[PDB]
RNA sequence: CGGGGGGGCGAGCCCCGAGGGGCUCUCGCUUCUGGCGCCAAGCGCCCGGCCGCGCGCCGGCCGGGCGCGACCCGCUCCGGGG
RNA sequence: CUCCGUUGCCCUCGGCCGAUCGAAAGGGAGUCGGGUUCAGAUCCCCGAAUCCGGAGUGGCGGAGAUGGGCGCCGCGAGGCGU
């Protein structure tokens, strides 16, 4: 005596467990891909990115192209022991990830040029 | 103003202070009003008038 | 006065139209799903339909006062479970070599209990008693056990349950069962039993092969052909 | 209701039993007025919709 | 839904003692007005704690639970064919 | 382990309506002046903005919200008890 008060049947709703797999099913967890050395490849040389360093604060990368800002922020920051205010990318028509990286104003551009080699 | 703009305005700008208040146009609500009176008492005229007849039968 | 003057009544009317309906059980206007309304109208086809005296006999059974004798003498009896299996071997192992060990014993009295072992021992009149299920589910495997039953002259019977009769010997279901011997302190139960089964069962046949069981309607159907017959009744019986 | 030369009417009943309102599509039979109270079912009276 | 059974305001008939009973009907109760209407009141019966009387299924305070309300049984989810 | 969170189970409530895609012109919150390049600019910069989400611990104000009565004590502003 416990009536229906609906008249439809509904599915009684069981319980259902968690995988408590007897192995894992691959062995190892793969090697992470995206670091602070693959995800930045180059920056960029070009006149209209020195002009972009010297005049704006910036630092113009070449990327890899699954890269997020995010991604790219967190690599600038971990490698040039710097700190980055924006990221702001594009996919130059060739398949090259660029991504301009305004640096904090207490900071500098044209001298982190200089450690990292460029100029 | 353009629905999803809704959530940003005040609670003061969506209704008016009252009984059915922003939903419906006063001129409505004072007949609902007197319209519940209407249908209530004459339930209760009909009420004592069956009265009276089970009374009287 | 201990009663506040406000709690009132409020008692609700629910006729049609009225204050809105509550809540009643529906179990017969819910949808019953595809393995229910079937098994559902199994039952009922089962019953609508002109069963087979064959069929049929499998649904008169024992009654509480014998199926509980009946399963009172065989708890004396059900054969060896696992474990109780190893110590019957175990002993034997360490009694032959110890304190002497022939070695036959004497293998006491058990059941019997799958189809095909029960016919052969009832095809040899090797039984005192048959205990059949009834609920069995292809009925084919034992459609035939009874008229073979008393043929031989065998004592068969017809109880409820291939579960509780396949709880003695220790599986989920069993069709059959028999008792082939007995203790000699144990066979006054026994032929107790057997004498009160036969006058039942054995002793019926062309009672039981001629009962063709079905042929009922449905109480809805049947409540409107009898009310029609005290329209007939009461034409030219008043 | 295009390509249809009857005019619908919708009516909302109640459900009488959920609380809550069914609303439905009677073809319009004709003299129905806006703001009629439509009687339906076996001891229903005999008028027009 | 089909049977049953409660109800009962009421009608027919039957009975009747004039209290009432039985059988039949009726209902199953919402029609003058763009009104409101769910998650339950009420009664009942219990149990936990806590407080008071102290016998505590006495009484209060706090907190729960079930029954009726919302008749009972079934065998085809309702309808129309065949 | 306070209180809160998280999860486990137990009770309770939930109609829907179809696994899913379909707009660079339909539906859809919110960015604009000025500046700047060889090529890009509501995209970069300067300044003004704005939406959505988060804000727990609640970051800070303001509302909820600060009466009245009665009773005392105090000249009176007033203080206290309830
Ligand atoms: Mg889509
Ligand atoms: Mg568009």
């Amino acid at each position: 005596k416990k009536i229906r008060t609906s008249p439809t049947f509904r599915r009684p709703k069981t319980l259902r467990l968690r995988r408590q797999p007897k192995y894992p099913r691959k062995s190892a967890p793969r090697r992470n891909k995206l670091d602070h050395y693959a995800i930045i490849k180059f920056p960029l040389t070009t006149e209209s990115a020195m002009k972009k360093i010297e005049d704006n604060n910036t630092l113009v990368f070449i990327v890899d192209v699954k890269a997020n800002k995010h991604q790219i922020k967190q690599a600038v920051k971990k490698l040039y022991d710097i700190d980055v205010a924006k990221v702001n990318t594009l996919i130059r028509p060739d398949g090259e990830k660029k991504a301009y990286v305004r640096l904090a104003p207490d900071y500098d551009a044209l001298d982190v040029a200089n450690k990292i080699g460029i100029i | 103003v353009r629905p999803k703009v809704l959530m940003r305005l005040s609670k003061t700008k969506k209704h008016v202070s009252r009984a059915y208040g922003g939903s419906m146009c006063a001129k409505c609500v004072r007949d609902r009003i007197k319209r519940a009176f209407l249908i209530e008492e004459q339930k209760i005229v009909v009420k004592v008038l069956k009265a009276q007849a089970q009374s009287q039968k | 006065k201990v009663v506040n003057l406000l709690f009132e009544k409020r008692p609700k009317n629910f006729g049609i139209g009225q204050d809105i309906q509550p809540k009643r059980d529906l179990t017969r206007f819910v949808k019953w799903p595809r393995y229910i309304r079937l098994q559902r109208q199994r039952a009922i086809l089962y019953k609508r339909l002109k069963v087979p005296p064959t069929i049929n006999q499998f649904t008169q059974a024992l009654d509480r006062q014998t199926a509980t004798q009946l399963l009172k003498l065989t708890h004396k009896y059900r054969p060896e479970t696992k474990q109780e299996k190893k110590q019957r071997l175990l002993a034997r192992a360490e009694k032959k070599a110890a304190g002497k060990g022939d070695v036959p014993t004497k293998r006491p009295p058990v059941l019997r209990a799958g189809v095909n072992t029960v016919t052969t021992l009832v095809e040899n009149k090797k039984a005192q008693l048959v205990v059949i299920a009834h609920d069995v589910d292809p009925i084919e495997l034992v459609v035939f056990l009874p008229a073979l039953c008393r043929k031989m002259g065998v004592p068969y019977c017809i109880i409820k349950g291939k579960a509780r009769l396949g709880r003695l010997v220790h599986r989920k279901t069993c069709t059959t069962v028999a008792f082939t011997q007995v203790n000699s302190e144990d066979k006054g139960a026994l032929a107790k039993l057997v004498e009160a089964i036969r006058t039942n069962y054995n002793d019926r046949y062309n009672e039981i092969r001629r009962h063709w069981g079905g042929n009922v309607l449905g109480p809805k159907s049947v409540a409107r052909i009898t009310k029609l017959e005290k329209a007939k009744a009461k034409e030219l019986a008043t | 209701d295009p390509g249809r030369g009857a005019p619908l009417a919708k009516v909302v009943f109640r459900d009488p039993y959920r609380f809550k309102k069914r609303t439905e599509l009677f073809i319009a039979a004709e003299g129905i007025h806006t703001g009629q109270f439509v009687y339906c079912g076996k001891k229903a009276q005999l008028n027009i919709g």
